[PDB]
RNA sequence: UUUCCUUGAAGCUUUCGUGCUGACCCUGUCCCUUUUUUUUCC
């Protein structure tokens, strides 16, 4: 769960 | 195979090893590939710059930089930091142009080096500052400029490999600069170029030739001057049957001369190399006649 | 392997060797050349100065583009230098 | 953040333990200063593999929370 | 000369090849008329297989010679010629054959030729079928503004190639769909391209790659003529479509109407009744002054 | 594709595309003079507190997503 | 108001077979791989 957090904080 | 003798292999590999190095992750490509940098083999080191030069045109320089940057100023040993160097370098190559923007950080990397007890480690580090301003063509002077000063002193001090590897880059800046401060700092080059025609070393007569090219390839320049000092040892002690036989100095010789063509005339140029038209053999002849 | 640059299209005029003399690069096509090509320079420099915006030989003539990509309005996205997958350089 | 420097003694400290004397990692560490207030989770994933991502968790928390708070007291 | 030339055609080896059909071209381009017609009619049947050349500079220099004569001398023929050959042309070979029959039906009113053409794609063998078809697609692109008459001959019989026999019909057919749609545009021919638009649209679906990127081709082009808010009239019901493969695709048709001619849309998404927690009805446009 | 705003996939959601179409709606109504000065004849105002109106609703609108 | 035939599609897995598609392809092309423990003497 944790990576895919700071990958949707790239995201937006 | 990405450091490969023929064109299509190279380009080969970089192909995959962006295809990789993207494919995978960027962290993936660290924490993989510290360990090749202090690896005693100096190819291993070579070549492992050159995939970090890949790397980073797939993922982009300033994802990369705090590494580099960190890798620099290791203080542990040398090896790396010749390493280090090395990849700013071929970064340069390939990135080129499109350098530009970082410029300024990257140089303050590679700055600390020239400066450095070791030998290697100034000499590299120097080379890289030119190859980025080959990239850099007529822009970004003044994120050069800090280098300067150290390295016309630099200059003076010099025997050696290093030594001309130095002048690489000024003469690779010169076009960067503005003709009155051009103007003096040239001025004092045209100097050592003069001595150095002479040497034995090919390294050098590649590049003290590409130099004039710049030197004396400029606007700002006069010329009589040059009809006078340079031309007589020009074409001296570079117009021998050494040279041409050789493939990169035959046309890194064909260009320079034409730009001193460019500059103090045709007949002048064309007058001293006509009669070479009928000496022997073939390459020689092809070289006058292209 | 082989596909577009997009970089940003600027004013340097595009620069095409023999073979390829004819082509309206995108559609591949000799006909009813009207307008004319732009790269960037990042694209094209250097060794690049009137290098084949395709094969990587010199450039003896400037690509028109057609009508067809015209209307179609194409020939303003980015730059078409075409990198292969190797380094373009 | 003048004990980011004290701090590098820290940092040095900690993971020198967790195989000896390794340097640039301990500078791609640091190397997240210089955009200061800016630095986050990324940390984590570059010096996640770095080294084994146990530890990671460990360490790049521990410094999170010394980081927001010696933020603060200042 | 000329003629001492002409024989030479046969030489196999290169270099000969492309300087001989450079040669001829320019002569038969320029004087043309020093070379009574008969010798010239040998010349035709002896180019003919030039276009077995592996190199393209050959065929195309060639095909544009092919022209020049066909100047010289007149149509019909050339093209009553042409229709005999390239039977065994591998894989794409022959078309250049086809590029004659274009640029020929250029170079005289072509508004003379096609009836020759058209009653040829009745024959039954298959494959110059297609061929006849893609004479058309070359056609139209060289010729432009001038569809705007012809358009009616073709349509009906785009029409029966569109509708299948095989995919290679749809696919090249609908290739001429495009090349019309853009150069007739803006004149106001385009309610019967309104009508082939029916019969292409179900083609929508394929995998093939040469079908489909065909297909885009065309209503690409058929957005430029017919305008976006017919098409996109074609489009809204695809959109949400509960199954995968058709929202994959009305999808990439959508954007592609999209990215161009995004200005126009506005007009032309349709009115979107507003729920619970948002606004979908932009209240704008019905202030009435 | 994808860095051209209002680029779609099948997964697109009713929301965004809805709000897609309104802001293209607005970047067209600061685009063409007259539509704008319809509007501002309609309901009072001035053209610059129209366009100013226009972009607050640019992010907003039909309010929150889902 | 009872006690009876033949047929028919697919889908999946197989390195059989044959047509065909891209003005693809069949000629461009060599150029910064040049790397070593600094070490060329009025």
């Amino acid at each position: 769960i944790e990576d895919a957090v700071s990958l949707w904080a790239k995201l937006k | 195979l990405l450091i490969d003798e023929d064109y299509y292999a190279r380009v080969e590999g970089r192909e995959i090893i962006s295809n990789l190095a993207k494919a995978a992750g960027l962290a993936t490509m660290i924490s993989t590939m510290r360990p090749d940098i202090d690896n005693m083999d100096e190819y291993v080191r070579n070549t492992t710059a050159r995939a970090f030069a890949v790397v980073a045109s797939a993922l982009g320089i300033p994802s990369l930089l705090p590494f580099l940057k960190a890798v620099c100023k290791s203080k542990k040993s040398w090896q790396a930091r010749h390493t280090g160097i090395k990849i700013v370098q071929q970064i340069a190559i390939l990135m080129g142009c499109a350098i530009l923007p970082h410029l300024r950080s990257l140089v303050e990397i590679i700055e600390h080096g020239l400066v450095d007890e070791q030998q290697k480690v100034r000499t590299i580090s120097a080379l890289a500052i030119a190859a980025l301003a080959e990239a850099a063509t007529p822009y970004g002077i003044e994120s050069f400029d800090s280098v300067l000063k150290p390295l016309w002193k630099g200059i003076r001090q010099h025997r050696g490999k290093g030594l001309a590897a130095f002048l690489k880059a000024i003469g690779y800046l010169i076009p960067l600069m503005d003709a009155e401060y051009a103007n003096y700092y040239t001025r004092e080059v045209m100097l050592i170029l003069i001595r150095e025609f002479q040497s034995p070393d090919e390294e050098m007569k590649k590049i003290v030739l590409k130099v004039v090219k710049q030197c004396c390839g400029t606007d700002g320049v006069e010329a009589n001057y040059i009809k006078t000092e340079i031309l007589p040892p020009f074409f001296k002690h570079f117009w021998q049957h050494r040279m041409a036989l050789d493939r990169r100095n035959y046309r890194q010789l064909v260009d320079t001369t034409v730009e001193l063509a460019n500059k103090v005339g045709a007949a002048e140029i064309i007058s001293r190399i006509v009669d070479d038209l009928k000496d022997e053999a073939e390459q020689y002849r092809k070289m006058v006649m292209e | 392997d082989l596909i577009f640059c997009r970089k940003q299209a600027g004013v340097a005029i595009g620069r095409l060797c023999e073979k390829c003399d004819g082509k309206c690069v995108i559609c591949d096509s000799y006909v009813r050349p009207c307008t004319l090509v732009r790269i960037c320079d990042e694209c094209n420099y250097g060794s690049y100065q009137g290098r084949c915006v395709i094969c990587g030989g010199p450039g003896v003539s400037d690509a028109y583009y057609c009508k067809e990509c015209t209307i179609q309005e194409k020939d303003r996205d980015g730059c078409p230098k075409i990198v292969n997958l190797g380094s373009s350089k | 953040a003048e004990k980011a420097k004290a701090g590098e003694l820290k940092v040095v400290n900690g993971a020198a333990a967790s195989a000896d004397q390794t340097p640039g990692a301990t500078p791609k560490k640091l190397s997240s200063w210089d955009q200061a207030e800016t630095p986050g989770h990324t940390p984590s994933l570059r010096w996640d593999e770095t080294p084994g991502r146990a530890k990671g968790s460990e360490t790049p928390g521990a410094t999170p929370g010394s980081k927001i708070w010696d933020p603060t007291p200042s | 000369l000329l003629p001492r030339l002409t024989p030479i055609l046969k030489n196999r080896h290169e270099k000969v090849q492309e300087n001989c059909i450079d040669l001829v071209g320019r002569i038969a381009d320029r004087g043309a008329e020093y070379v009574s017609a008969r010798e010239w009619m040998r010349i035709c049947f002896e180019l003919l297989e030039l276009l077995k050349a592996h190199k393209k500079a050959i065929r195309r220099a060639t095909v544009n010679t092919f022209g020049y004569i066909a100047k010289a001398i007149g149509p019909h023929d050339v093209l009553a010629t042409l229709l005999n050959n390239l039977k065994v042309q591998e894989r794409q070979n022959r078309v250049c054959t086809t590029v004659a029959i274009a640029i020929v039906a250029e170079t005289c009113s072509p508004f003379t030729v096609l009836p020759a053409l058209m009653n040829e794609y009745r024959v039954p063998e298959l494959n110059v079928q297609n061929g006849v078809l893609k004479s058309l697609s070359f056609l139209f692109e060289y010729i432009g503004e001038m569809g705007k008459d012809y358009i009616y001959a073709v349509t009906p019989l785009l029409e029966d190639a569109l509708m299948d026999r095989d995919l290679v019909h749809r696919q090249t057919a609908s290739a001429v769909v495009q090349h019309m749609s853009l150069g007739v545009y803006g004149f106001g021919c385009e309610d019967s391209l309104n009508h082939l638009l029916n019969y292409v649209w179900p083609n929508v679906f394929e995998t093939s790659p040469h079908v489909i990127q065909a297909v885009m081709g065309a209503l690409e082009g058929l957005r430029v003529a017919i305008g976006p808010c017919r098409m996109l009239q074609y489009c809204l019901q695809g959109l949400f479509h509960p199954a995968r493969k058709v929202r994959d695709v009305y999808w990439k048709i959508y954007n592609s109407i999209y990215i161009g001619s995004q200005d126009a849309l506005i007009a032309h998404y349709p009115r979107i009744y507003n729920d619970d927690k948002n606004t979908y009805i932009r209240y704008e446009l019905d202030y009435i002054l | 594709q994808s860095k051209y705003i209002g680029t779609g996939h099948a997964d697109t959601t009713k929301w965004e595309w809805l709000v897609n179409q309104h802001r293209d709606s607005y970047c067209s109504y600061m685009g063409h003079f007259d539509l704008l000065n319809y509007f501002a004849i309609a309901e009072n105002e001035s053209k610059a507190r129209v366009r100013f109106n226009l972009m607050e609703k640019m992010l907003q609108p039909c309010g929150p997503p889902a």
